[PDB]
């Protein structure tokens, strides 16, 4: 009292609106710029969320910043996948209630390849019939799934918090009223979905960096994302970012 | 370090 899962439910960020103006036809530039502004605001909410996670603030501040800096795209894409799963059963990308991207609007320059990759995340929720509590536990593990190759400043704390939420995901599984063999296979399928996020998010990040560095595209980024992207960029090309996999 | 992110985490 209170259960950990009940706390994750109450700290989940509320969905934000985009204010997108659909009066006139869409353009790839106006759409990407609107999404980045929305993305910057969702990341601010994600920081508020992470600070309320039990155990997170026991980490060194530099580690709190590293984890959020390394995993923000995977958090946003995983939440987009969930919203799209509940709204359209994975048929459309529900970036926001006032900005839904169906198969038509994806037929824009720079949009199609990345939007298809994000539809694939939503379709995994459909195939596996993920529950809300399973989703909340998996989303915490994403925050704890990408670390520096040289380790964190408080590795001991990090290792224990990560196991705390691995166990919590198990509790969410057991709630489905399955036997031991079923619960282990369920856990296997969900830890495989988490591992696949690293590759599916890789292409999203590679393209985010592309639109950020090439100013010719006229794509606008909020200061929140600009600061994170520019600081995150030299670490990736240097190969100092290692994902944490359940399966090798 | 990204200033806005750090400002959020240190309150
Ligand atoms: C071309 C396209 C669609 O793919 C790229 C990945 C996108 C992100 C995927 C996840 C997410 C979930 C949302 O609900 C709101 C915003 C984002 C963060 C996001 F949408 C925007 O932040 C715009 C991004 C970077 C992106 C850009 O790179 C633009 O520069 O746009």
């Amino acid at each position: 009292a209170p259960t950990l899962i009940s706390l994750l439910e109450v700290i989940e960020p509320e969905v934000l609106y985009s204010g997108y103006d659909s009066t006139l036809p869409d353009t790839s530039t106006r759409l990407m710029s609107t999404l980045n502004r929305l993305g910057g605001r969702q990341v601010v909410s994600a920081v508020k969320w992470a600070k309320a996670l039990p155990g997170f603030r026991n980490l060194h501040l530099d580690d709190q910043m590293t984890l959020l800096q390394y995993s923000w795209m995977s958090l946003m894409a995983f939440s987009l996948g969930w919203r799209s799963y509940k709204q359209s059963n994975g048929n459309m990308l529900c970036f926001a209630p006032d900005l839904v991207i169906n198969e038509e609007r994806m037929q824009l320059p720079y949009m199609y390849d990345q939007c298809q990759q994000m539809l694939k995340i939503s379709s995994e929720f459909v195939r596996l019939q993920v529950s809300y509590d399973e989703y909340l536990c998996m989303k915490v593990l994403l925050l704890l799934s990408t670390v520096p190759k040289d380790g964190l400043k408080s590795q001991a704390v990090f290792d224990e918090i990560r196991m705390t939420y691995i166990k919590e995901l198990g509790k969410a599984i057991v709630k489905r009223e399955g036997n031991s063999s079923q619960n282990w296979q369920r856990f296997y399928q969900l830890t495989k979905l988490l591992d696949s996020m690293h590759e599916m998010v890789g292409g999203l990040l590679q393209f985010c960096f592309y639109t950020f560095v090439n100013k010719s595209l006229s794509v606008e980024f909020p200061e929140m994302l600009a600061e994170i992207i520019s600081n995150q960029l030299p670490k990736f090309k240097a190969g100092s970012v290692k994902p944490l996999l359940f399966h090798q | 370090a990204p200033a806005i992110l750090y400002a959020l985490l240190s309150s």
